[PDB]
């Protein structure tokens, strides 16, 4: 796993010894590079594991969730190269430094054989974001959200810890191997059930759960372009790794325990769906959105059986993938209007066609057309979850009209309709912002062609 | 020209050099997780007579 | 073809009648599919030659690999973790292979269901038993699990089940 | 569309308003038009019995009795002239519509096509910015103290102006740009 | 469509036309400049049954804003040329 | 290529009420004491190739000669051909 | 990369499952065992604790 | 008749550029992959199943069939 570390390591000297006018060129080249090589964990087997060595590990979970990564960054820079035109070149490299900073985390945390490891990497992973939004965002509300994403997220992670160590106390190990292969069940006793609590509460705030999801909109909404796609696609994951990891400890209690969770969740969809309906701002409808995707994760990896496990592989990966261009595409629109008022520009058909035809497959994949990955993710989770209990198929329909009720009523008010009059500083799209959009979205409608490669280790 | 877009290019060569790195490092990695080469139960091999070890 | 194994993938011996033309006038089907061999099906056909004689003048071979039989969870100490691994290993091998096994009785039935046309509900009451008694012991295997399987829970259920069947038994014969 | 729209409506605009809307909805329900001018002939002499009313109570109460038995009577489907804020193709050549300030956008190769166009656009635009300084000037003299109370522009006034704010009514894309 | 591209000779020609057959004005002293209150005496019932023949023979919707103040044929004839665009 | 050929209007003094379902109109109204200004507005839609009309059933029946005509002649034809 | 992973070699093991199912499947066919079983280790080797109840 | 009027629309330049760029560089790789590819497929060919030899063990790249995955 170190071929693929230490080059996301060099990458910082890298950045810090280069040119003042070759930071972008050089990291995204060699970000990209990073990408291809990474691309090479994909070939994982139907048997245990790719079990590097005592430290990293990799799984077919873990693989795509790597390469999503790797592949974000290039992404990410190309954004933020636009808005930091202004700005020094220490400030710049700073920066990218936060951004590889990230990813060198990430990476650490989502191969990680150690419990104890991965939980300090899943935490030492919200220090680059925190300076990111509190740094470069420009609203002066960005301080105030960078509390709530701390604190929440916080709040959550200390129990955890605790629980953690106390069983290594008992168990004797934290590495993940033994403790699947030397699994016990939990026996319904209160300790039990605020030992389960407490490994659960911290992956599910970072969801977010649907009662746990004020962060979010703030840290989403007053983040930058990078930090933004960086959340939406890869952050919010982790909670969704952590759960599918740890629940093998936490059998048979799941079976009682998952009941409020469950409902929260199946209720919250609905609640965010609705929400996303009216709302003034395309950032705070996007994120609202994202809280609806993990619900319906949160409830696949609730259900614990093989469709669900697969579904939410691959509705994870989907989703990362559709709210970093949604994300993008409100951004191009935001550096032009200045304004991020989604009723203020309209008729942007007219003026960027082209921009409009990735603004209509963003929504498509957003709205979950087959025989996109977001739809087979959708409907894995959705059969798994009639099988679990037949009246869930109400809910989970009435989430899907609704999402496709929002998701064309963002596509029809931005694009369609009459163009603002005094609205005449819309400049032609840049091929940045082009090559942005297709990065984004032909990694998605290839994967459809290898579904496989995203439906985890139970397929 | 060389001597001169070395100074301007020399950053370039990092990265590929951490790869080749990262690779060797898994491979001295790799031989200390040998103690059970050549011994599992499913594949307990008999040596080539020009072999040394089953894998590296 | 010789592709695949016959006995595996059976077909009936393919009975089609013989063309009775009880007029004179021309089908159009005929002809239009003379048409169709000499304009498609021979060049497709000499394509094919070609390909296949370059294909001869480089052969060479894959093999299919052999697995060896290793102790069950069964014969491993409840603690001994390198017995478990072997074990593990050994039981994920084979629920693959069951699920191939159920995979190849659904494709017989489906492509009996195609093949007897109106009739299948009648001609097709074998591949549906084969069905049925391979769907019951592959259910009766795996069907709880959940995710987070493994061989130490397939025995549990294993032994939960035969400690209902040894109970029903006793009460059957003490009845 | 075009004229300024004033602070209320007086009784005989609102009485002319419901002439011309009855007519309309007549029309809707008499289809043929032998129908529609003996039915249209009737309706205007009915109007015309209280033409010469002095009692502006009594007119109130008119045209109040009228126009809820118009409503009753209103053909709920009328017919509509396509184009019209009803019509089956009111809006639909909205899309085609180009603001002109797009054109300063365009690559150098593509105002290469189309130099003469471009050469007059160029005219345009000077005569727009020496007019604009005119006018801000015009219009603030112009104005009354305390601010507009009509949204009514006064025309030119001397030889070389043109009428104050001009540009976006003269320049408009086309009813049918493409 | 395949519709002529109209000019402003059609339009005053087709205005005038609808209005000698207005059978409560003379042709003979009808005029393109000629007051529909004052030089024909007609009353505001006229004026607006005029524009709606107007509406009706050329297919479009005058508002009543705009339709109430419009006295001459010639300026109907304006009007109509501004909502179509006629150049010539 | 357009329609460009300088379309003349035809005369106005043409229309006439006289002959029309316009002129029971005037009739009908000059019993109560009114009179239709707009009527010559519509005479053209009763003057030349619309003024004669057809019927709902004879709309329907719009090629029912000569169809039937085939008719008779093809039942003859087979009736002639098949006593052989 | 997308033709790298279009041809990544089998380490999941689908044909070689496939095959190991044909074979098997064609060995019970041929000798009349009822193919799967129900039991998914032998009941010999499991020592079941005596109830006495 | 010469009533050829401008037709104001937004600049298609860039756009057609940067499609341009995008089918040039994804062609600049795909085409010599598929040429390539099919290369292999009808000259190379695919290995053909066979039963191991005694006393041969095989590598492990021997047990697959394309040659690209090989
Ligand atoms: C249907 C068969 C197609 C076969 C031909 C091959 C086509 C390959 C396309 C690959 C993907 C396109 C890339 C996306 C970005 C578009 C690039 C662009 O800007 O165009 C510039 C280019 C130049 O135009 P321009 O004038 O310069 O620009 C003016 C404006 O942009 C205005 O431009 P516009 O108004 O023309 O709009 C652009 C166009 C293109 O933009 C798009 O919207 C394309 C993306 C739509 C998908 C949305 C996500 C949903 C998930 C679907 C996943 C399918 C992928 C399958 C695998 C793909 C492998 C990568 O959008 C549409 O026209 C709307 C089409 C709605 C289709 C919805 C139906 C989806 C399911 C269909 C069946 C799929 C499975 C079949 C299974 C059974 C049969 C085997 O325009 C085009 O070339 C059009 C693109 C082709 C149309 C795509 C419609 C169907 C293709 C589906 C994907 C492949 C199907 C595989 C099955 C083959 C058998
Ligand atoms: C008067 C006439 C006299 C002369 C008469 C005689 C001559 C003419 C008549 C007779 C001949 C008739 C026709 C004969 C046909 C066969 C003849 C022949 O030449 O066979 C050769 C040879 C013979 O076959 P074989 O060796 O016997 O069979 C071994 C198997 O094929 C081994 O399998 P494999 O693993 O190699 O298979 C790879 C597979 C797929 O290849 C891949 O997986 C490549 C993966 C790349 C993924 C990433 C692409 C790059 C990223 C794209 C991003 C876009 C943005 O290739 C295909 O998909 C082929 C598709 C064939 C479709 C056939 C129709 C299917 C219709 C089904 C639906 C029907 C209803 C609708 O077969 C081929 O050469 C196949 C070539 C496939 C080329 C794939 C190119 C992929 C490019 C990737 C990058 C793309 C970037 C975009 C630009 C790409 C360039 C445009
Ligand atoms: C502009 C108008 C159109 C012009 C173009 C016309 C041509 C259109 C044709 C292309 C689309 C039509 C669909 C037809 C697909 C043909 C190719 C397909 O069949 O190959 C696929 C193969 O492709 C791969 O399966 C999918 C590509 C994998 C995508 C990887 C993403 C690239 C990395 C980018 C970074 C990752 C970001 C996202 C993180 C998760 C599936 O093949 P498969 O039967 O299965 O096995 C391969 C061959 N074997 C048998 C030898 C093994
Ligand atoms: C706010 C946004 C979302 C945040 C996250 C919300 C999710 C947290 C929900 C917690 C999950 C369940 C907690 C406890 C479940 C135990 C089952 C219980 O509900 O049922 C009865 C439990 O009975 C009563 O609940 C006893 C406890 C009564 C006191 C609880 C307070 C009630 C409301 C508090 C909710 C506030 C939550 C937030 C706190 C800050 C059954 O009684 P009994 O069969 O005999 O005993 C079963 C337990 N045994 C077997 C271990 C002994
Ligand atoms: C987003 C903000 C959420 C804030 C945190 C939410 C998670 C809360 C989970 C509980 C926190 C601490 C739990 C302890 C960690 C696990 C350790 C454990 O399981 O050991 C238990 C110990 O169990 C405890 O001590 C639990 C005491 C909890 C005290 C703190 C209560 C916090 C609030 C309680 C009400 C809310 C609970 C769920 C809230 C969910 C989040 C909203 C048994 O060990 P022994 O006692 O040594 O062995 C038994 C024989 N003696
Ligand atoms: C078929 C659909 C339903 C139809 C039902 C509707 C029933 C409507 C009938 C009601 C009768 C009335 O007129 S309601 C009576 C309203 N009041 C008056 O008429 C008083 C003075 N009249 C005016 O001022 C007019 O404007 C006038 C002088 C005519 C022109 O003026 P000009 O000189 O400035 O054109």
């Amino acid at each position: 796993m170190l071929k693929i570390i230490i080059p996301t390591t060099m990458l910082l000297p890298m950045t810090w010894m280069s040119k003042h006018n070759m930071i972008w060129i050089n990291a995204t080249v060699h970000s990209l590079l990073i990408s291809l090589i990474s691309l090479s964990l994909l070939n994982q087997l139907g048997e245990n594991s790719l079990n590097f060595s005592l430290t990293f590990f990799s799984d077919s979970l873990s693989a795509p969730l790597l390469v999503l990564t790797t592949w974000l960054l290039p992404l990410m820079l190309m954004a933020s190269q636009s808005h930091l035109s202004k700005e020094t070149t220490t400030r710049k490299k700073l920066y990218i430094t936060m951004l590889i900073l990230l990813q060198l985390f990430l990476i650490m945390t989502f191969t990680a054989t150690e419990l104890i490891l991965f939980y300090i990497l899943f935490e030492a992973t919200l220090v680059p974001t925190l300076i990111i939004i509190t740094r470069w965002g420009n609203q002066t509300e960005r301080l105030n959200a960078g509390l709530y994403f701390l604190f929440y997220t916080l709040a959550g992670s200390l129990p955890l810890l605790v629980a953690l160590v106390y069983i290594q106390n008992t168990t004797g190990s934290l590495n993940f191997l033994i403790i699947h292969y030397w699994s016990h069940p939990l026996s319904n006793s209160w300790s039990n059930i605020f030992m389960w609590l407490a490994c659960i509460m911290a992956f599910m705030v970072k969801m977010p759960l649907y009662g746990l999801h004020l962060w979010l909109p703030k840290a989403h909404v007053e983040a930058p372009i990078a930090g933004s796609m960086v959340l939406a696609a890869v952050l919010l994951k982790l909670g969704g790794y952590g759960m599918m990891r740890i629940t093998t400890i936490l059998n048979p209690l799941t079976n009682y325990m998952a009941y409020p969770f469950l409902m929260l969740s199946m209720w919250g969809m609905i609640m965010t769906s609705s929400i996303c309906l009216r709302q003034t701002d395309l950032k705070s409808l996007i994120a609202y959105s994202s809280v609806s995707h993990m619900a319906l994760v949160i409830v696949a990896i609730m259900i614990q059986t093989p469709w669900s496990f697969m579904g939410a592989t691959a509705l994870m990966i989907a989703h990362g993938l559709t709210s970093s261009m949604l994300f993008c595409l409100a951004n191009t629109n935001y550096e032009r209007v200045h304004s991020r008022t989604m009723i203020l520009a309209r008729g942007l058909q007219t003026l960027l066609p082209l921009m409009a035809t990735w603004w209509l497959v963003a929504s498509l994949t957003n709205l979950a057309l087959p025989p996109s990955i977001n739809l087979i993710g959708e409907l894995f989770i959705i059969t798994a979850s009639f099988s679990w209990s037949n009246i869930t198929i109400i809910l989970m329909g009435m989430n899907m009209m609704i999402t496709a009720l929002y998701s064309l009523y963002m596509l029809i008010t931005t694009q369609r309709g009459k163009y603002t009059h005094h609205i005449n500083n819309i400049k032609p799209s840049f091929t940045r912002e082009n090559a942005l959009m297709a990065l984004h979205i032909l990694p998605l409608l290839l994967l459809t062609l290898n579904p496989k490669m995203i439906l985890g280790p139970l397929y | 020209n060389v001597l001169q877009i070395v100074r301007d290019h020399w950053v370039h060569i990092l990265v590929p050099v951490g790869f080749v790195f990262g690779c060797y490092l898994d491979r001295r990695s790799d031989e200390k997780l040998t103690a059970f080469r050549n011994k599992s139960l499913l594949f307990k091999r008999e040596l080539r007579p020009n072999e040394e070890v089953t894998w590296k | 073809p010789d592709s695949w194994d016959k006995d595996v993938y059976p077909e009936p011996p393919r009975r089609t009648p013989a063309p009775a033309p009880q007029t004179s006038l021309p089908n159009p089907v005929t002809y239009l599919t003379k048409i169709f061999d000499l304009l498609v099906d021979r060049p497709v056909t000499l394509a094919r030659e070609f390909i296949e004689q370059q294909h001869a003048k480089n052969r060479y071979y894959y093999y299919h690999r052999e697995f060896r039989r290793v102790p069950d969870i069964t014969e491993c100490e409840e603690k001994d973790i390198l017995c478990m691994f072997e074990a593990e290993m050994q039981w994920r091998r084979d629920y693959k292979v069951d699920q191939e096994i159920v995979n190849i009785i659904q494709e017989r039935l489906k492509a009996c269901q195609q093949r007897e046309g109106e009739s299948y509900r009648q001609n097709c009451a074998k591949e549906l038993e084969q069905f049925t008694q391979v769907s019951k012991a592959f259910q009766d295997r795996y069907s709880d699990l959940g995710a987070h399987y493994s061989a130490r829970k397939c025995l549990a259920k294993q032994k939960q089940r035969m400690l209902a069947e040894r109970k029903a038994a006793k009460e059957a014969a003490a009845a | 569309a075009f004229s300024a729209p004033a602070a209320y409506l007086t009784h005989q605009q609102k009485v002319l308003r419901l002439y011309k809307r009855a007519l309309r909805h007549l029309e809707s329900w008499c289809v043929h038009r032998d129908k529609y001018r003996y039915f249209a002939c009737l309706m205007r002499a009915r109007f015309d019995e209280h033409k010469n009313e002095k009692d502006m109570v009594k007119a109130t109460q008119l045209l109040r009795q009228a126009e809820e038995e118009f409503w009753y009577g209103q053909h709920p489907q009328p017919y509509i002239f396509p184009e019209s804020p009803g019509g089956t193709s009111y809006e639909r050549y909205e899309c085609y519509k180009v603001p002109e300030w797009c054109l300063d956008d365009w690559h150098p190769s593509e105002k290469a096509m189309y130099p003469d166009y471009f050469a007059k656009r160029e005219q345009w635009k000077r005569l727009r910015r020496e007019s604009w300084e005119r006018e801000v000037k015009q219009l603030q003299e112009e104005t009354p103290p305390g601010g507009p109370r009509t949204e009514a522009l006064p025309p030119a006034r001397k030889e070389g102006d043109l009428p104050p704010l001009w540009w976006h009514i003269v320049t408009r894309p086309r009813e049918r740009p493409m | 469509s395949d519709a002529p591209p109209l000019t402003l000779e059609a339009i005053k020609d087709r205005v005038l036309y609808v209005l000698k057959l207005y059978d409560k004005i003379d042709p003979e002293k009808l005029s393109v400049n000629s007051h529909f209150m004052k030089d024909l005496g007609l009353d505001s019932l006229d004026q607006v049954e005029i524009i709606m023949a107007m509406e009706d023979e050329f297919g479009f919707e005058i508002p009543d804003i705009d339709a109430e103040k419009l006295m001459c044929p010639q300026e109907i004839v304006d009007y109509i040329a501004d909502k179509k665009d006629v150049y010539e | 290529e357009h329609g460009h050929s300088k379309m003349e209007l035809p005369d106005y003094k043409q229309w006439k009420i006289e002959g029309t379902p316009l002129e029971t109109v005037q009739e009908k109204l000059a019993a109560r004491g009114l009179r239709d200004p707009w009527g010559r507005n519509e005479a053209w839609r009763y003057s030349g190739g619309f003024a004669n009309n057809v019927s709902f059933v004879g709309a329907l029946l719009k090629g029912f000669k000569w169809g039937f005509a085939a008719f008779v002649v093809a039942v003859g034809a087979e009736y002639y051909l098949e006593s052989q | 990369g997308s033709t790298f992973v279009a041809y990544l070699p089998d380490y999941r093991m689908q044909e070689w499952a496939r095959r190991e199912a044909e074979r098997l499947v064609k060995y019970r066919e041929a000798n009349g065992l009822p193919l799967m079983e129900s039991n998914c280790f032998d009941p010999n080797k499991i020592q079941l604790p005596e109830d006495e109840d | 008749h010469g009533k050829r009027l401008f037709i104001i629309k937004p600049s298609g330049f860039y756009d057609r550029r940067f499609l341009k760029l995008m089918r040039f560089y994804i062609l600049l790789t795909g085409i010599p992959v598929a040429i390539g590819i099919t290369l292999v497929n009808v000259f190379i060919g695919e290995a053909e199943l066979a039963d191991i030899p005694e006393g041969y063990v095989p590598e492990h790249w021997e047990y697959f069939k394309h040659p690209i995955s090989r």
